[PDB]
């Protein structure tokens, strides 16, 4: 709609790199995460793959408004955050160590690299002591 | 401090 | 569990407080590890730190403390050492 | 800083006698691979980095 | 299903834990009657689950003098079948 | 009583050693926990824990091991594991 | 013989501490007197102030100085040394 | 936050006093030399010129002050050295 | 050769380079922060008169009052140290 539009127009005018009405496909998970919405990497790979065919690297208004409405189709949630950072609890106390959190988070899956773990710490507070009051931390967070 | 513990206490 | 004290450089009121703080340990944790630690963050709730607990059964230690902050004790048939 | 538990365990025989009264009467749970919570944790922590 | 009675010896970790080691000793003796693919399918399932190791001895008759880090000992039975897991 | 060892990951003295160990735990315990309680606590105040030892009859058993630490053997009709 | 739990600094004043615990060892009965010389042999040749914990069952949270901190057992004796 | 008499000359009153001057004094500023500029004003005007104070993760300190005119203690990571001399 | 850089000092110059030179000392006897501050007080008293007062570290942030003439603030390579006389 009108204001939908008017947003999303905004959108890619402070994102214009140039200012030619295309916008290149490195930044397109900044775009997607400035417009409010949640996607993931491998979502974010599979509509690169299935919008970037001619290999120009420019995308057009329509397919902008379409792929926009396909990611609005979608939904989000805290207690599964929650429910993560709970499994990562050994206890039922609330308190991981701080090691472990790093073995997980740059051993398994897309694992994060260095700079953005210790961005993580640096920006959450972590106190010295080691034990992490995770109910704050996921608040702080979200 | 001189603290020790004996063999069985 | 009984609260005898082998050594003890402080007033009555900190004696006491090491005293609940390691029974609430014990009654929490049965690892000395995790009793040890229970002491030393219940006095790292309401102390500054640089404190240090050590908790066991059969443990000798040699230590050199700052002034009137030295305590070791026994409660029950388990030595905690508490120095500063 | 941790230290280690060491036990000792003992089977029943002919003349063998284990005192019973330490014996806990739990009856098998609720039946599930731990392969499905370790796929549900690849999945969240996926979800984690998204 | 084989109503086979999980009696408990000496369990060093909580609860969930020790019956979820109940449940994977049964699914390995369904899957296999060999104590070797036994004591393979219970370590790697907790490998899996719990990350740094995890170390499996399924038998009649063994006696086992083994050091293990804190809440990560288990020794219990199956009917007649005895299980070790132990960090 | 002979001595059979299905595979072993060490040098030629290591695993005299654990004959010669397990031997002596035979011979002195009957018990075969009390022989497992001899042969780690045997290898552990001269080769380092965290040894881990298992004898008996009849077991299963699949475990990790660092390099250069592990062997499995046989003496007379008692299989003993021995890993680290 | 020398057992590595944890160390947190660099080898040479471990290897220091091997050799007079072996010489401790040979001069001493009792691990206590072992648990004495550990302290006051370390403490003038590294500075004030040095803390020893050495005994066979021991649970303790330890606050160190970086490149200062070691637990070691010696046979079934657990030695830990931090500032 | 956590509070000792680390090494102190003061009373009762006095260190309760400096303890919440450091709890306002960290949760406004975040330069130790600003969390040592709140120390000043707070502190002089309550109990009379001239004290000095230190404030900070790393140092080492050799002191002379007046009697019963001596603090030290560890607000969180950071040490604070407060004293009266002049 | 730790290059002593001067921050600030509100003092005369024959007594910056014994300032220099005790600090320097300090840090080759010691490794310790109190007994360095020790050490540049117990010499600035005695030969200065009391009362003197030493900050000597990494990382800090400070107020002083002090005399006329009588502060030092300067690095030895990543050593601050600090020096005032108040009393």
């Amino acid at each position: 709609t009108e204001e939908q539009i008017a947003e999303f127009k905004e959108a890619f005018s402070l994102f214009d790199k140039d200012g030619d009405g295309t916008i290149t496909t490195k930044e397109l998970g900044t775009v997607m995460r400035s417009l409010g919405q949640n996607p993931t990497e491998a979502e974010l790979q599979d509509m690169i793959n299935e919008v970037d065919a001619d290999g120009n690297g420019t995308i057009d208004f329509p397919e902008f408004l379409t792929m926009m409405a396909r990611k609005m189709k979608d939904t989000d949630s805290e207690e599964e955050i929650r429910e993560a950072f709970r499994v990562f609890d050994k206890d039922g106390n609330g308190y991981i160590s701080a090691a472990e959190l790093r073995h997980v988070m740059t051993n398994l899956g897309e694992k994060l690299t260095d700079e953005e773990v210790d961005e993580m710490i640096r920006e959450a507070d972590i106190d010295g002591d080691g034990q992490v009051n995770y109910e704050e931390f996921v608040q702080m967070m979200t | 401090v001189a603290t020790q513990i004996l063999e069985g206490e | 569990r009984k609260a005898v004290i082998k050594n003890a450089d402080m007033s009555e009121e900190m004696q006491q407080d090491s005293v609940e703080c390691a029974t609430q340990a014990l009654e929490k944790y049965n690892i000395e590890k995790d009793i040890a630690a229970h002491i030393k963050k219940e006095f790292d709730k309401k102390y500054n730190p640089t404190w240090h607990c050590i908790v066991g059964r059969n443990f000798g230690s040699y230590v050199t403390h700052e002034t009137k902050h030295f305590i070791y004790f026994y409660l029950g048939q388990v030595a905690i050492l508490l120095f500063k | 800083q941790q230290t280690t538990n060491t036990t000792s365990t003992q089977m029943t025989n002919i003349g063998v006698y284990v005192s019973n009264m330490t014996d806990k009467l739990v009856t098998p749970g609720k039946y599930f691979s731990a392969a499905e919570y370790h796929a549900q944790r690849l999945k969240a922590v996926i979800v984690i980095q998204t």
